[PDB]
């Protein structure tokens, strides 16, 4: 089950790939039925420009995400 | 699953947040209230395209379901 | 309500119009709509989809 | 009410504007709660390339639509 | 509101349909079945980018919620 | 199921992987995933979102 796998990842580092050219890596805090997720200590990666940004904590919207990858 | 998204938004009510769109537009503003659907009421909001402030809003409504992310500032 | 508002869409599209109604899903009815293309197009009476609606704010 | 206005348009011509650079004009047949709509005798307009295409009938997905305009 | 979308898809089961993505990719295939959520099972499907056939599928599953449109052929 | 499949996403992204599970909303679990970028990247175990999933088909 997709959502059971995601649930196993709480407190651990997650790698997220958007349909746009952006990736996020952070610590999964929790998520809702729609897989809107909350991440802590996040690195945002712009995969075209190469630009990186840090975030203490964020609600990452699930609509534009392609993949969530346990690990980083 | 739980209500971590709504918990996060409640935790940051009255604070400044960064809201990014997948287009690359950024909003920085004060979160006044939300509803259970992640519709957001913002105050004192600045809009940035390519790092240039492009507009300001005393009050704006933002549809949280349609943004890329809301980040604590 | 009955106020002129501006709206932006997930695509980047921007419009302006008078709010006449709305529903729980954030669909709106706007009258006298104008889309900023520095040109503009008048669209009249429109239904705005909450599915692509990002921002709603008073005029200016 | 948005959905009551759309309901008034059934059997009549509707103009639809997508978030992408595409527009559709056709006869509204019906729609569901999510405003996925069915159109008849449709003209598809690519607003960049200027290319036009005809359709006898189509289910036009509501997720990417910005506006529906009664008339054409 | 009604179930006009599902009625339309049922009406075209066993026929060829054109499925467009907002990206501009087109699929032409035979609609075998659907579920109530507009998930589609396709047979004998051709994929076109820029008018060039780019692939074929004996069987494909297509998520109707994520396409631009399904058009009767 | 346990078959290798290919998948395409609303963004244009394309991947390949072994189906291990899925749910009513069309989220999938895939193992041994590879994204076609003519290069490729190996991604291992992934959860695919039904929210951007367009196409699923057998290998080839």
């Amino acid at each position: 089950l997709p959502l059971e796998l995601i649930d196993k990842c709480i407190g651990s580092n997650l790698w997220v790939i958007m349909k746009s050219e952006r990736e996020f890596a952070g610590t999964l805090v929790g998520f809702d039925d729609y897989v809107n997720i909350v991440l802590k200590d996040v690195t945002e990666y712009d995969t075209v420009t190469g630009v990186t940004e840090k975030h203490s904590e964020m609600l990452l919207n699930g609509n534009g995400m392609c993949m969530l990858i346990p690990g980083g | 699953m739980d209500s971590s998204p709504n918990e996060f938004l409640n935790k940051v009510i009255g604070k400044k947040v960064l809201i990014r769109l997948s287009s690359g537009v950024d909003y920085k503003g004060i979160l006044s209230c939300l509803d259970g659907y992640m519709n957001l009421a913002l105050e004192r909001t600045e809009e940035y395209v390519n790092g240039k402030k492009t507009n300001v809003y005393g009050d704006a409504f933002i549809r949280g379901n349609n943004v890329l992310y809301v980040s604590a500032l | 309500q009955d106020q002129r508002i501006q709206a932006t869409f997930t695509g980047g599209r921007q419009i302006t119009g008078i709010l006449k109604g709305f529903d729980q899903l954030m669909n709106l009815v706007l009258d006298d709509v104008e889309e900023q293309l520095g040109a503009i197009r008048k669209l009249g009476l429109v239904v705005v989809r909450g599915t692509t609606l990002v921002l709603i704010a008073p005029m200016d």
